[PDB]
């Protein structure tokens, strides 16, 4: 089943790509934490 | 007993999630202003 | 106008001092005149009006900077400056984005360290706000190419 | 002397809760690290 592969495994392209990500100016102003952060797709619990 | 503590993040993106009930167990047919 | 009143009253005080001028030798009158002059000059340096600042060549950044300096050096009685700031920021919304950086690179630029406060309480829309939260805002572009096109050299 | 500005700053900042700006800002592993952990555990 595709659900098993999607849940217990992830796509290798996410592993290959860069992990850290930047953010934009447009919310009520960010702090240091929000400035450079891990991409939500790459982050795992 | 306390297991976890969490904080609401200031970031938000609208999920727009479409939930589907996977009909693994179809129910019995409905029979009779 | 408050300026002519200040001028005439300080002229009266000068005439009074001239009447009291000749006996400058005495230590009592020395300290009396010393304290009088201290108080009057400390009051006069703060009670400056804001008429002379506005110029036709002044840009949006120049005007907000002039009234920002007015706030940070004179807030005793001139309380409408914040209201004028709030009114003016809505006028220059399109012009405010021309002289700013991206988020990620603006903070590392030289000289943004000292101007972070003026920038923060420029963007927030209230000069009474305090940057205690350590937030990162669109940092102002201090480059000469941007400054010349967006500022005036006289009000640096 | 402390020998460092940051040493003195972080030593005299010890008032009540440790970090204040971190609270003020009001703010999970890379999937590659999870994968390499799983692979290394399996291999070992």
């Amino acid at each position: 089943d595709t659900s098993r592969t999607a849940d217990s495994a992830l796509v290798s392209t996410a592993f290959g790509g860069s992990v850290f990500q930047e953010n934009r100016l447009g919310e009520t102003p960010l702090c240091r934490d929000e400035l450079v952060a891990v991409a939500p797709g790459a982050a795992s619990t | 007993t306390v297991v976890r503590v969490l904080r609401p993040p200031s970031t938000f993106e609208q999920d727009h999630s479409r939930l589907v009930l996977d009909e693994a167990f179809p129910t019995f047919p409905l029979y009779d202003a | 106008g408050q300026q002519p009143l200040v001028r005439r009253v300080i002229t009266q005080l000068e005439t009074a001092a001239t009447e009291a001028r000749p006996y400058v030798n005495c230590r009592a009158v020395a300290e009396l005149l010393d304290l009088t002059y201290q108080r009057l000059i400390y009051w006069a340096c703060t009670l400056m009006p804001y008429v002379l600042f506005r110029r036709d060549t002044d840009t949006e950044l120049d005007t907000v900077l002039l009234m920002h300096f007015f706030y940070t050096h004179y807030r005793s009685v001139n309380g409408d400056l914040a209201v004028e700031f709030q009114n003016y920021v809505k006028n220059s919304v399109r012009h405010m984005s021309s002289f700013v950086s991206s988020d990620i690179d603006g903070d590392q630029k030289p000289g943004a360290e000292h101007m972070r406060d003026v920038s923060y309480k420029l963007f927030v829309g209230n000069l009474q706000a305090r940057d205690a939260s350590g937030l990162m805002f669109p940092i102002i572009s201090t480059r000469i190419s941007t400054v010349n096109l967006y500022l005036s050299p006289e009000r640096m | 002397d402390y020998g460092n500005v940051a040493f003195k700053y972080l030593a005299l900042r010890d008032d009540g809760r440790p970090l204040a700006w971190r609270r003020r800002c009001s703010g999970v592993v890379t999937t590659r690290y999870k994968a390499i952990t799983v692979a290394v555990a399996v291999c070992q």
